[PDB]
């Protein structure tokens, strides 16, 4: 690297959280101190509270102007629903179908395959179901998942692996369910 | 199933003494904007976002300067305490299944970190690579440490090996994450 | 027709002196 000054760092964040679809809302503001969350504006309690001491003066000094409160007290609408109507169609309802490849892979370099692998990627919302066939009778023990990984752009992969070693005549089958198509996408494959 | 909670943040930070300032939306850990400040402009995360909202980016500049005014105060009333540096967690993985000479993109994740001042450099065959790369602004993590992507576009082949090296304040060696072809899972 | 995404802005701390 280089510069080692000592470094202090301020973070705001103002959190809206929606819970079925806008029923529920709630604002949580949150003021960081070098990573000590310090004082916070909670809209389900109505005035700020010290998380920490460092974070007292300001708790006591803006609950103390009865204007800043009251905006705040109407921030879940003026705010939180507002943004959530701006940005709605866009995000909490953006769908992408997933793209699904099924690839052998190995569990240890040198060795041969021992695992088949159904990727799954390109996909929004989170929203997944992956399950793995051998000749059209559903496989259970031997899968194993990577859970959901986002690629920072409004993405995600997953990789779902079952541990197998292939023989002629057996055809593998990945099945994806997801909200983006209203019949299961599956991909074959065959050794 | 159907999502139960959304959470929209408006992420803030200003840092000293670098005078470092970022105002980002995240929603459900995706970035929607940030304002760059240098440029002072709204930048959508893609594109296709700015067809349906806008940002007035003087806004955030303006928020920029209270926290930056706000952090001087707490710094004193602190006594000074400057922040533990907290070194990254490094993935590198690719964005789609790899095959060979079909377009890709690697994406290093790097993870749980603080302060918001990191150096990542693509190394291919041991040589840094610069072409066609991009990278995210810092985004938030509800433990208030840092997550960001950097993405190189690639096309994969069975000779080239690639390493992303990270370099932070709290990491006594730069951090190399290898990827190749092929590699067992 | 664009819909304005709003801020919410950060409050003053008081003054030290």
């Amino acid at each position: 690297m280089g510069d080692t000054r000592p470094r202090f760092l301020w973070q705001l964040k103002f959190e809206c959280h929606f819970f079925n679809g806008t029923e529920r809302v709630r604002l949580l503001e949150r003021c960081i101190y070098n990573q000590e969350e310090s004082v916070r504006f909670d809209s389900d309690v109505g005035e700020y509270r010290a998380v920490t001491e460092l974070g007292r003066p300001d708790a006591e000094y803006w609950n103390s102007q009865k204007d800043l409160l009251e905006q705040r007290r109407a921030a879940v609408d003026t705010y939180c629903r507002h943004n959530y109507g701006v940005g709605e169609s866009f995000t909490v309802q953006r769908r992408v179908e997933p793209k699904v490849t099924v690839y052998p892979s190995k569990t240890q370099p040198l060795q041969h395959h021992n695992l088949l692998v159904c990727s799954v990627s390109g996909f929004y919302p989170g929203s997944i179901e992956v399950r793995w066939f051998r000749n059209g009778q559903e496989e259970k023990a031997g899968v194993v998942s990577t859970g959901l990984i986002q690629n920072g752009d409004w993405t995600f992969q997953t990789l779902v692996m079952l541990e197998t070693v292939p023989r002629s005549g057996e055809v593998y089958t990945c099945q994806v369910e997801h909200p983006s198509v209203t019949s299961p996408l599956t991909v074959e494959w065959r050794a | 199933m159907i999502k139960e909670e959304h959470v929209i943040i408006q992420a803030e930070f200003y840092l000293n003494p670098d005078q470092s300032g970022e105002f980002m939306f995240d929603f459900d850990g995706d970035e929607i904007f940030h304002v760059d400040m240098a440029k002072k402009e709204t930048v959508w995360r893609l594109e296709e976002f700015g067809r349906f909202a806008s940002f007035e980016a003087q806004g955030a500049l303006a928020n920029i300067a209270v926290d930056k005014a706000n952090l001087e105060i707490m710094t004193k009333r602190s006594n000074y305490t400057p922040i533990t540096n907290v070194p990254p967690e490094v993935t590198v993985l690719t964005n789609s299944p790899v095959e060979l000479r079909e377009p890709n993109v690697l994406i290093c994740f790097i993870d749980k970190f603080t302060p918001p001042v990191v150096n990542v450099t693509w190394l291919r065959n041991g040589k840094p690579v610069t072409t066609g790369v991009s990278e995210t602004v810092f985004l938030p993590r509800e433990d208030h440490l840092f997550r960001k992507f950097h993405y190189l576009p690639f096309l994969p082949s069975t000779e080239d090996v690639y390493d992303c090296r990270v370099e932070h304040w709290g990491l006594d060696e730069p951090l190399l994450k290898h990827w190749e072809f092929d590699a067992p899972s | 027709p664009v819909s304005k995404m709003r801020m919410a802005t950060p409050l003053l701390m008081q003054a030290l002196p």
